[PDB]
């Protein structure tokens, strides 16, 4: 019954939150919210390249948690409009702790056959990036 | 009072959200009204329109005459030059483009209500803080839910430059006035701002009692194996 | 360039950071800048400064009177005259006085740093909001600890007319950066306001940086299987 | 040694790493090592070539012919057909087509050294894994510290197929023997698998000295702001 | 068809654990599926069995001949010489043994399952390693709570040569395919693997959900 305000791919955190009735009176009333956060015991200090130490330290910044970047329309009197949501996308790609399952993680490998070196693209979340 | 020569930059609500923006070019510090030319160098798009003579506080007059149909040149970075007669005695000329080449995107803050305005359930303030844009002029509107507030209900104050050493940047606050029940009830309000050095025209940033500060938080850590994949 | 006569009351800053206060009657539409010899209604108290080198871009002349010795009117709420003759135009008077019927004393909030200047470093920005009753005129400062800091430092935007019916208020902000160091240190930071019906002259409203409600925040980890 | 014919699919290695795709069509059976006549229904204008007979050990004859450049016509799922002329006799025919219903591509896994080794240091045996996928040839190699290791020194075994009802899935597991020392300092070493089904044509697990967790093991998790403005 | 005699080594299946242990004697590439005789020279006083012939692909035909009685003689390095009179013209003659010149007794090493497959349920491969034999014949079977499980459960993998030099081994792999629930609910697996050169007639290992594991991570979370 709660509404969700975030819902990362890269850092797990679902942050949904609901109108609480308080003990109080029936018309006061609290919030409350719900992040929930999953990390990775098993990944590299980066994802994208499978050659880095492993993670052993992750920090949340709540405004990365709960982003924005999906352009949206707005009518703004006689005039629809393409609308940036926030003033944090902005690419150097960011920090990602986990894959996110929609998005094609791959690697260069250079693999020799029939005598000769070959830049094979292999991937690294073999259970997605498909058509 | 002495015949001078300024040109008039086109307003940022016509490059932004409206059709057809415009550049003015007006002579001040005239005593002879009417009789001054004004000559646009690039004579493109539609011809521009010579405006009635207009006195001034010491009864000088302003003569002037706005060429529209720019904002296809403005878009590119263009620039455009005016050379005027006086209607008295010279030769004058000046230029303007849409381009300062060191400009800052702007950040969009939202500042939800004090506890001291909310507590009584009476009338809310949502300020909106909108920090950093070179070229000084911004364009702020309210949103409630999806529909566009009347402009009388906002206080936009006008940009300031901010104090400090280093590229220089300016401040614009607003403060929209919103009624506690509606706040109750959860309906959202949102900041809408303009500014030319901003990538897919506008921005926006939404606050309600959701979004704002909570009480006794939980949080719940869950570490996690399998291939390190987040579904 | 027509004749006119006008009153300028102090300052705020004359009234409420101790007291040099002086009513201006400007004496305008002026060919000449010798002028005119104007009088003094005020109560009493024989003290007057005429300052005649004054033009505007249209080259007439303005002249500047100062009556010192105001303060005590204006914190009775009492009225002031200004009377000049001209050879320009004549006769021209005019009036001041404190308004008392749409004064009210003044509501002070101050917004904590948004979050985003939270999580990085640099700097903040703490917004201190005032509403003003209709005769409005505000002073806005900041401390930092106990120290009053420079106006160079502030950005204070003008008074705006609110929306409503009833009653005629005004809106002001200002803005105050902070360095992140500073404010996770604890140095406390303080709007100052001064305004004319506050009994104390000044009002203050301060920010830490645990201003806000303080909470049980709860907190576990699951060593359990399932990721997300 | 009756006379037949058969054909034979392209090695996997040339679909997935090369670009020299064939198709082979062979006659057995027949007793005369005359050159014999192989028709290629997809009547390409590329050279086939018949290449060389061979006699089997009871002296009965093989005989075969290639198609080249049979790339984009499997990767569409085309079929191919052949139609041969035995010297002795009239004409055979037969089709190859790829699986197109069931093409389910391997998950891998791989494993770190046991603990009995392990403890001695000495050699250690890493494994890799690969199960679930449906045709019967998959190109596995492993790699060192991002380079490639020589074959002579990983031992591959041959797909077997799985138990159960469903889709024809087959295993394969390969060791690698890795110098304890290697271990210990933590060289990161790797299985490579390829495969059709697969949208890419590889896909890579990694070991190294941290894939399992050491005894002395911690995570720092901070959680930033937390009663901030969630958007 | 090119006249050959071999003898066809006892395999460790009914070896080590049967009882009535035999070598077989087959002469190949014969046209005439009759007349061969398959003298046997270990004097045990057996009758060897001869053997319906038999046809390859092409005609050729394959003889042959099995005694019984292998295991007390050919596991104490006794030498069993087989002489057989060509259907056509002519003798052939080999032997069989044991050969404890240069044996290697196993090294069986048990893998539990991923944790990428323990976090999915479904089933989990559980994996036996056996390292290190000297010829290249094994027998690996599986235990699941001490029962023994059917052949059709298996994936057991042909030997192949171990890399390196010294050394003259094989290396031989299993698959067991282990339902999620069983494993977690602690279900005892064991690895069984069987060979000549050995102090027992089951050398084997154990497996559970169970270890002792490096698994107490401190989570230190912290509201900052
Ligand atoms: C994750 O590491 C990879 C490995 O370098 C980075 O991404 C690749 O970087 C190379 C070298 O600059 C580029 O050629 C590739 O285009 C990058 N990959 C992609 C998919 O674009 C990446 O910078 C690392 N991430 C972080 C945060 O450091
Ligand atoms: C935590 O809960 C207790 C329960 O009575 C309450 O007394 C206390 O004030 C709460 N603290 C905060 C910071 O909310
Ligand atoms: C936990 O840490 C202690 C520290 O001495 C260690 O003895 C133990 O083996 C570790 N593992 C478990 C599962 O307790």
């Amino acid at each position: 019954e709660a509404t969700i305000l975030a819902d990362n791919k890269c850092m797990c955190t679902r942050v949904t939150s609901r109108i609480i009735p308080s003990t109080e009176d029936p018309n006061e009333d609290i919030v409350e919210r719900n992040i929930r956060i999953v990390v990775p015991l098993n990944n590299r200090e980066n994802i994208s390249d499978p050659t880095s130490p492993l993670r052993r330290n992750f920090v949340y910044h709540l405004s990365d948690v709960c982003k924005k970047c999906d352009p949206v329309e707005v009518e703004l009197e006689d005039q629809v409009v393409t609308a940036t949501q926030s003033n944090i996308c902005n690419e150097v790609p960011e920090t990602c702790y986990m894959y996110d399952r929609n998005k094609c993680y791959t690697t260069m490998v250079p693999l020799r056959y029939h005598g000769e070196t070959k830049m094979v693209q292999a991937a690294l979340t073999p259970d997605s990036c498909y058509p | 009072c002495q015949p001078s020569l300024s040109l008039q930059r086109p307003a940022l609500e016509d490059l932004l959200l409206g059709s057809d923006a415009s550049i003015t070019c007006t002579l001040n510090g005239l005593r002879n009204p009417e009789g001054a030319v004004f000559t646009w160098e690039p004579s493109t798009g539609k011809d521009a329109v010579q405006k009635k003579a207009v006195q001034n506080s010491c009864g000088c007059y302003s003569v002037s005459s706005v060429l529209p149909g720019c904002a296809e040149r403005w878009n590119s970075g263009a620039s455009f030059k005016c050379t005027v007669t006086h209607p008295e005695s010279g030769t004058l000329t000046g230029t303007i483009a849409k381009v300062t080449v060191n400009t800052f995107p702007p950040q969009v803050h939202l500042l939800p209500p004090p506890s001291e305005e909310l507590a009584l359930n009476e009338l809310l303030s949502l300020t909106c803080l909108v920090r950093a844009f070179n070229p000084k002029e911004v364009l702020v509107r309210w949103l409630h839910g999806n529909e566009e507030l009347s402009p009388e209900s906002y206080l936009v104050f006008e940009p300031l430059k901010e104090p400090g050493e280093g590229a220089t940047t300016y401040l614009v606050t607003s403060v929209l006035r919103v009624s506690a029940e509606t706040w109750k009830q959860g309906d959202q309000y949102s900041c809408m701002v303009g500014h030319e050095a901003l990538p897919m025209n506008f921005t926006q940033k939404t606050i309600d009692r959701l979004s704002g500060k909570p009480t006794n938080v939980s949080v719940s850590v869950i570490m996690s194996e399998g291939d390190g994949i987040c579904y």
